[PDB]
């Protein structure tokens, strides 16, 4: 019923700016506060702040009062978070989440936007295959994160192990996905949809 | 008993029209929706737009009404706190205790960040006493009005 | 400003054991407190609201208790689907803060790796790159050693490895190592299995 759609994976440049969009659907977007949380990779949850789409009222954590500007468009039912002066500590996942008539707890959560701030260039994955028996896909040389892997357009779920990617010394990323018993690799930041 | 309740509503309406400069014709940001409970419930809009000033006037009205209370009437007040707020006190600390309760409660995110326009007020018990809810126009202001209304009702249970 | 100490930061336990996570506040927060569960690479999901109230769809083994400065999320009958991170969050007064997080993991019986090896696919060779992949599938004690020996020579500084998080269906781990023979050492095998 209630769905929060978030903007797709972005590559940001250091010291520049990025704008994140949270499209609400399934409720009166104008009567409930929206909240934003940041999670640095492998770290805990950070409360950024909250906007009240009707009033337009905002509350902020001090730390982010310089980094993040919360806005909302009632006509579109989209909340916006704007990130400025992008350091490396802004490389994180940002979540929007519906609250109540006061901010309160976040009961419905958006999927999250992965923001990588970097000078390097986007590069699409090369998907190399691999041979109960184990078969697999190698997703080599891609940037930024993340890549999604599915097997048989989602038919194959059991026995799948998609691994945490590794940062090859070049600064490009690699991961392998295997299943024991054709694989669909997606890389939004380079709009790649290889299905080996 | 009700004679005391009337003083309170008078003093709240006066102290409010003076320090908070409110009138029965001022626009209400927060309007009372429904009031639920031999007791007679009425709502009086005495609205304004400056919450902190409203809260300060409600407390000076309750302070004055309490201090005016006779020695016997005062001795009865400690029981009402426990019954209405699950908080203990004494005839020499009621005032300060009431103001911490309010300061703490009426500055909670569910009070001050609540963007709800129509507010409902519900009270369990009441014993032909006429009760008046002064809608102050703010969640903070009405929060203290609700706190006094809880003490007033569990007072009419004697 | 309300501060939130959550303890412990890690827990292990056997299926069916009961598990408790504590959140401690600098001030009284009058039960304006939520618990969330986060499964690997997913959004947080609300578990308990207003300290004690369970959310919709949340199973009966989750419980929440607490007074003014001390709140607890209890899991009687710990299940393998419960693997993940758990956070608390107060909403007593803006600004909202989170807890540090608890990482729940499951103790189970020792399970030996299944080892498979993959030869650099022809396409990768064509591109002047040769990655050889070693996969350990479903072992329990996460502690593992993959040694690389091509031409029976212990290679070094040329391998990258990657582990998964515990599988909810087995409570096991999986491992992938890349070289750009593998000797597997684990406390569920006797002599280190070597595939080449």
């Amino acid at each position: 019923q209630i769905q929060l759609q978030q903007s797709g994976a972005e590559l940001a440049r250091p010291g520049a700016s990025v704008k994140l969009s949270c499209k609400a659907s399934g409720y009166t977007f104008i009567t409930y506060w929206i909240q934003w949380v940041k999670q640095r990779p492998g770290q805990g949850l950070e409360w950024i702040g909250a906007i009240y789409p009707g009033d337009g009222d905002t509350r902020y954590t001090q730390k982010f009062k310089a980094k993040a500007t919360l806005t909302a468009d009632k006509s579109s039912s989209t909340a916006y978070m704007q990130l400025s002066t992008l350091t490396s500590e802004d490389s994180a996942v940002y979540f929007c989440a519906k609250g109540d008539t006061y901010p309160a707890a976040m009961d419905y959560w958006g999927q999250g936007t992965s923001v990588t701030v970097s000078s390097a260039s986007t590069k699409g994955p090369s998907v190399f295959p691999l041979a109960t028996a184990a078969l697999g896909c190698l997703v080599k040389d891609y940037f930024p994160e993340p890549v999604t892997v599915s097997w048989n357009s989602g038919a194959l779920t059991s026995g799948v192990h998609t691994f945490p990617a590794v940062l090859q010394s070049s600064g490009l990323y690699s991961l392998s996905s295997v299943v024991t018993v054709i694989c669909n690799v997606n890389h939004k930041p380079s709009n790649t949809k290889v299905d080996k | 008993i009700q004679t005391t309740v009337n003083t309170l509503s008078e003093r709240i309406s006066s102290k409010l029209e003076q320090e908070a400069n409110a009138s029965a014709q001022t626009k209400c940001d927060i309007e009372i929706g429904n009031f639920y409970i031999g007791c007679n419930i009425t709502v009086k809009n005495m609205c304004s737009a400056d919450a902190d000033a409203q809260l300060d006037a409600v407390l000076s009205a309750a302070t004055e009404t309490y201090s005016g209370l006779t020695p016997e009437q005062k001795a009865y007040v400690p029981a009402m706190f426990t019954a209405a707020l699950n908080i203990q006190t004494s005839v020499n600390t009621v005032v300060r205790d009431f103001e911490n309760y309010v300061k703490q409660t009426c500055n909670s995110s569910a009070v001050v960040d609540n963007k709800l326009k129509i507010q409902n007020v519900i009270i369990d018990e009441c014993y032909p006493t006429n009760l008046e809810f002064i809608n102050t126009g703010s969640s903070k202001g009405n929060c203290a009005i609700k706190a006094l209304m809880q003490l007033t009702t569990k007072a009419t249970t004697q | 400003d309300i501060q939130m100490t959550q303890s412990p930061a890690s827990l292990s336990a056997s299926v069916g054991e009961t598990v408790t996570i504590t959140c401690r506040t600098s001030g009284n927060i009058h039960n304006y407190l939520a618990w969330y569960q986060q499964k690997q690479g997913r959004s947080p999901q609300l578990l308990v609201n207003n300290a004690k109230t369970l959310a919709d769809g949340v199973p009966s083994r989750f419980s929440g208790s607490g007074s003014g400065t001390q709140y607890s999320l209890k899991i009687n009958s710990l299940q393998p689907e419960d693997i993940g991170s758990y956070y608390c969050q107060h909403f007593w007064i803006t600004p909202y803060t989170f807890g540090g997080g608890t990482k729940l993991e499951i103790k189970r019986t020792v399970a030996a790796p299944s080892v498979f090896i993959f030869p650099p696919s022809d396409e990768q060779l064509k591109s002047g790159t040769a990655s050889v992949v070693c996969l350990l599938n479903n072992f329990y004690p996460r502690e593992a050693k993959v040694q690389w020996k091509v031409d029976n020579a212990l290679q070094s500084g040329n391998s990258q490895e990657s582990v998964t998080e515990q599988d909810s269906k087995d409570s096991t781990y999986s491992l992938s190592s890349t070289l750009t023979a593998c000797e597997v050492t684990h406390q569920g095998l006797s002599s280190p299995v070597t595939k080449s």
